[PDB]
């Protein structure tokens, strides 16, 4: 209960802080989970919003721009339509 | 009529936007912008009750603010101060943010918003996607992404 | 000062933070509780350059500005491999498809 691994449907695995993954409500929903749609180049870019949503929510710091290459967006809004984040 | 209906739908949007910060005042903008970028600006409500709405931007010299009028259905910059009849009208006052912005990059100056909290992933995806193409309709996904990208059309 | 990491090694990628005035060792200790090796059988690295386990990850040249949580720093990983160490090998991820030409 610290650490989970979310895979990719390539293969690569994704090792990071439970309570940063629960900011998917599907991930909140379900150590390991197997992503069979989901490519490496949208699921680190998951896991990278996921640090960004919690260090700022509730934050006084001045909240930066999140980036997004237009290559990813697509595969990432459906991505991010599935894991409900 | 205030056209309720569209004023709701404006409103709907306005709060997606992320950068609604609701019942700030003028000075507690001002503090909020005071070290911005220019162009850095938020949108509020507005202490006068004749204007829905308040732009609050860093300048130059400083934050300055403008008001935004909703009547008849529609939004537009004040009048009292911008020359009525030059005026663009608009059903969405986050199309009017948007419209201003690109104007821009092509006496207001608007860059990047300033956050009141990180959007959804969901959310920042449709802004990449909307800085790219407005043909949501030939994209290839599926219709209830499509419907979601049609709630909230705009680059900034 | 908190920088924001990606460790990697060949399709494994532990996204974690630490501070500037971290040690590689502590960085070492983070890795020996998630994958279950301990210090002396890793070796981190700033793209090429083999970190030595003495110097803070801003010694190293981490930064908060340069390691942000939505963009954090890599850090490579080698695990030891009998007697020696494995040569640092990290998986590139999957290549996005092409644009649709009304994006592009
Ligand atoms: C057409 C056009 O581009 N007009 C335009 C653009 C930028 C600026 C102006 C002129 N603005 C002002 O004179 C404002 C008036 C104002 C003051 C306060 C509010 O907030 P509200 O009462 O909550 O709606 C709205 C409008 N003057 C200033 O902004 C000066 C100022 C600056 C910082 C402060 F803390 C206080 C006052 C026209």
């Amino acid at each position: 209960m610290m650490y989970v691994k979310l895979i990719s449907s390539d293969g690569h695995e994704f090792i990071v802080k439970r309570e940063h993954a629960l900011t998917s409500g599907t991930i909140k929903a379900m150590n390991e989970v197997n992503f069979r749609e989901i490519p490496s180049h949208v699921l680190s870019k998951v896991c990278m919003y996921f640090t960004y949503k919690v260090r700022y929510t509730n934050s006084s710091t001045e909240i930066p721009e999140f980036p997004i290459a237009p290559e990813i967006a697509l595969e990432l809004l459906m991505a991010a339509n599935f894991l409900d984040c | 009529s205030m056209q309720a209906a569209r004023l709701a739908k404006a409103l709907r949007e306005l709060g997606q936007t992320g950068w609604y910060w609701g019942s700030m005042t003028v000075n507690e903008a001002k503090e909020k912008l005071k070290e911005a970028p220019e162009g850095t600006f938020l949108i509020r409500d507005s202490s006068h009750s004749d204007y829905l709405l308040t732009i609050s931007v860093k300048t130059s010299a400083g934050p300055t603010n403008l008001r935004i009028e909703y009547q008849d259905g529609k939004f537009r910059l004040d009048s009292i101060i911008c020359v009525k009849s030059k005026l663009k009208q608009f059903d969405s006052v986050v199309h009017l943010i948007d419209y201003y912005v690109q104007m821009c990059k092509d006496h207001l100056y608007l860059t990047k918003p300033l956050y009141t909290s990180a959007p959804s992933l969901q959310h920042l995806c449709r802004l990449t996607i909307n800085k790219c193409t407005g043909a949501i309709w030939g994209l290839p996904l599926p219709t209830r992404l499509k419907d979601y990208l049609e709630e909230y059309k705009f680059q900034v | 000062m908190d920088v924001f990491l990606m460790i990697r090694r060949h399709k494994t990628t532990i996204f974690t933070d630490a501070k500037e005035s971290s040690t590689v060792f502590e960085l070492k200790r983070i890795v020996e509780g998630i994958l279950k090796r301990p210090p002396d059988e890793q070796r981190l690295y700033k793209d090429d350059q083999l970190l030595d386990d003495g110097k803070t990850l801003g010694e190293c040249g981490f930064t908060s500005q340069t390691a942000r949580p939505q963009a954090p720093a890599t850090v490579g990983l080698a695990f030891r491999a009998d007697d020696t160490f494995e040569a640092l090998c990290i998986e590139p991820f999957s290549s996005p498809p092409e644009l649709p030409d009304v994006m592009k």
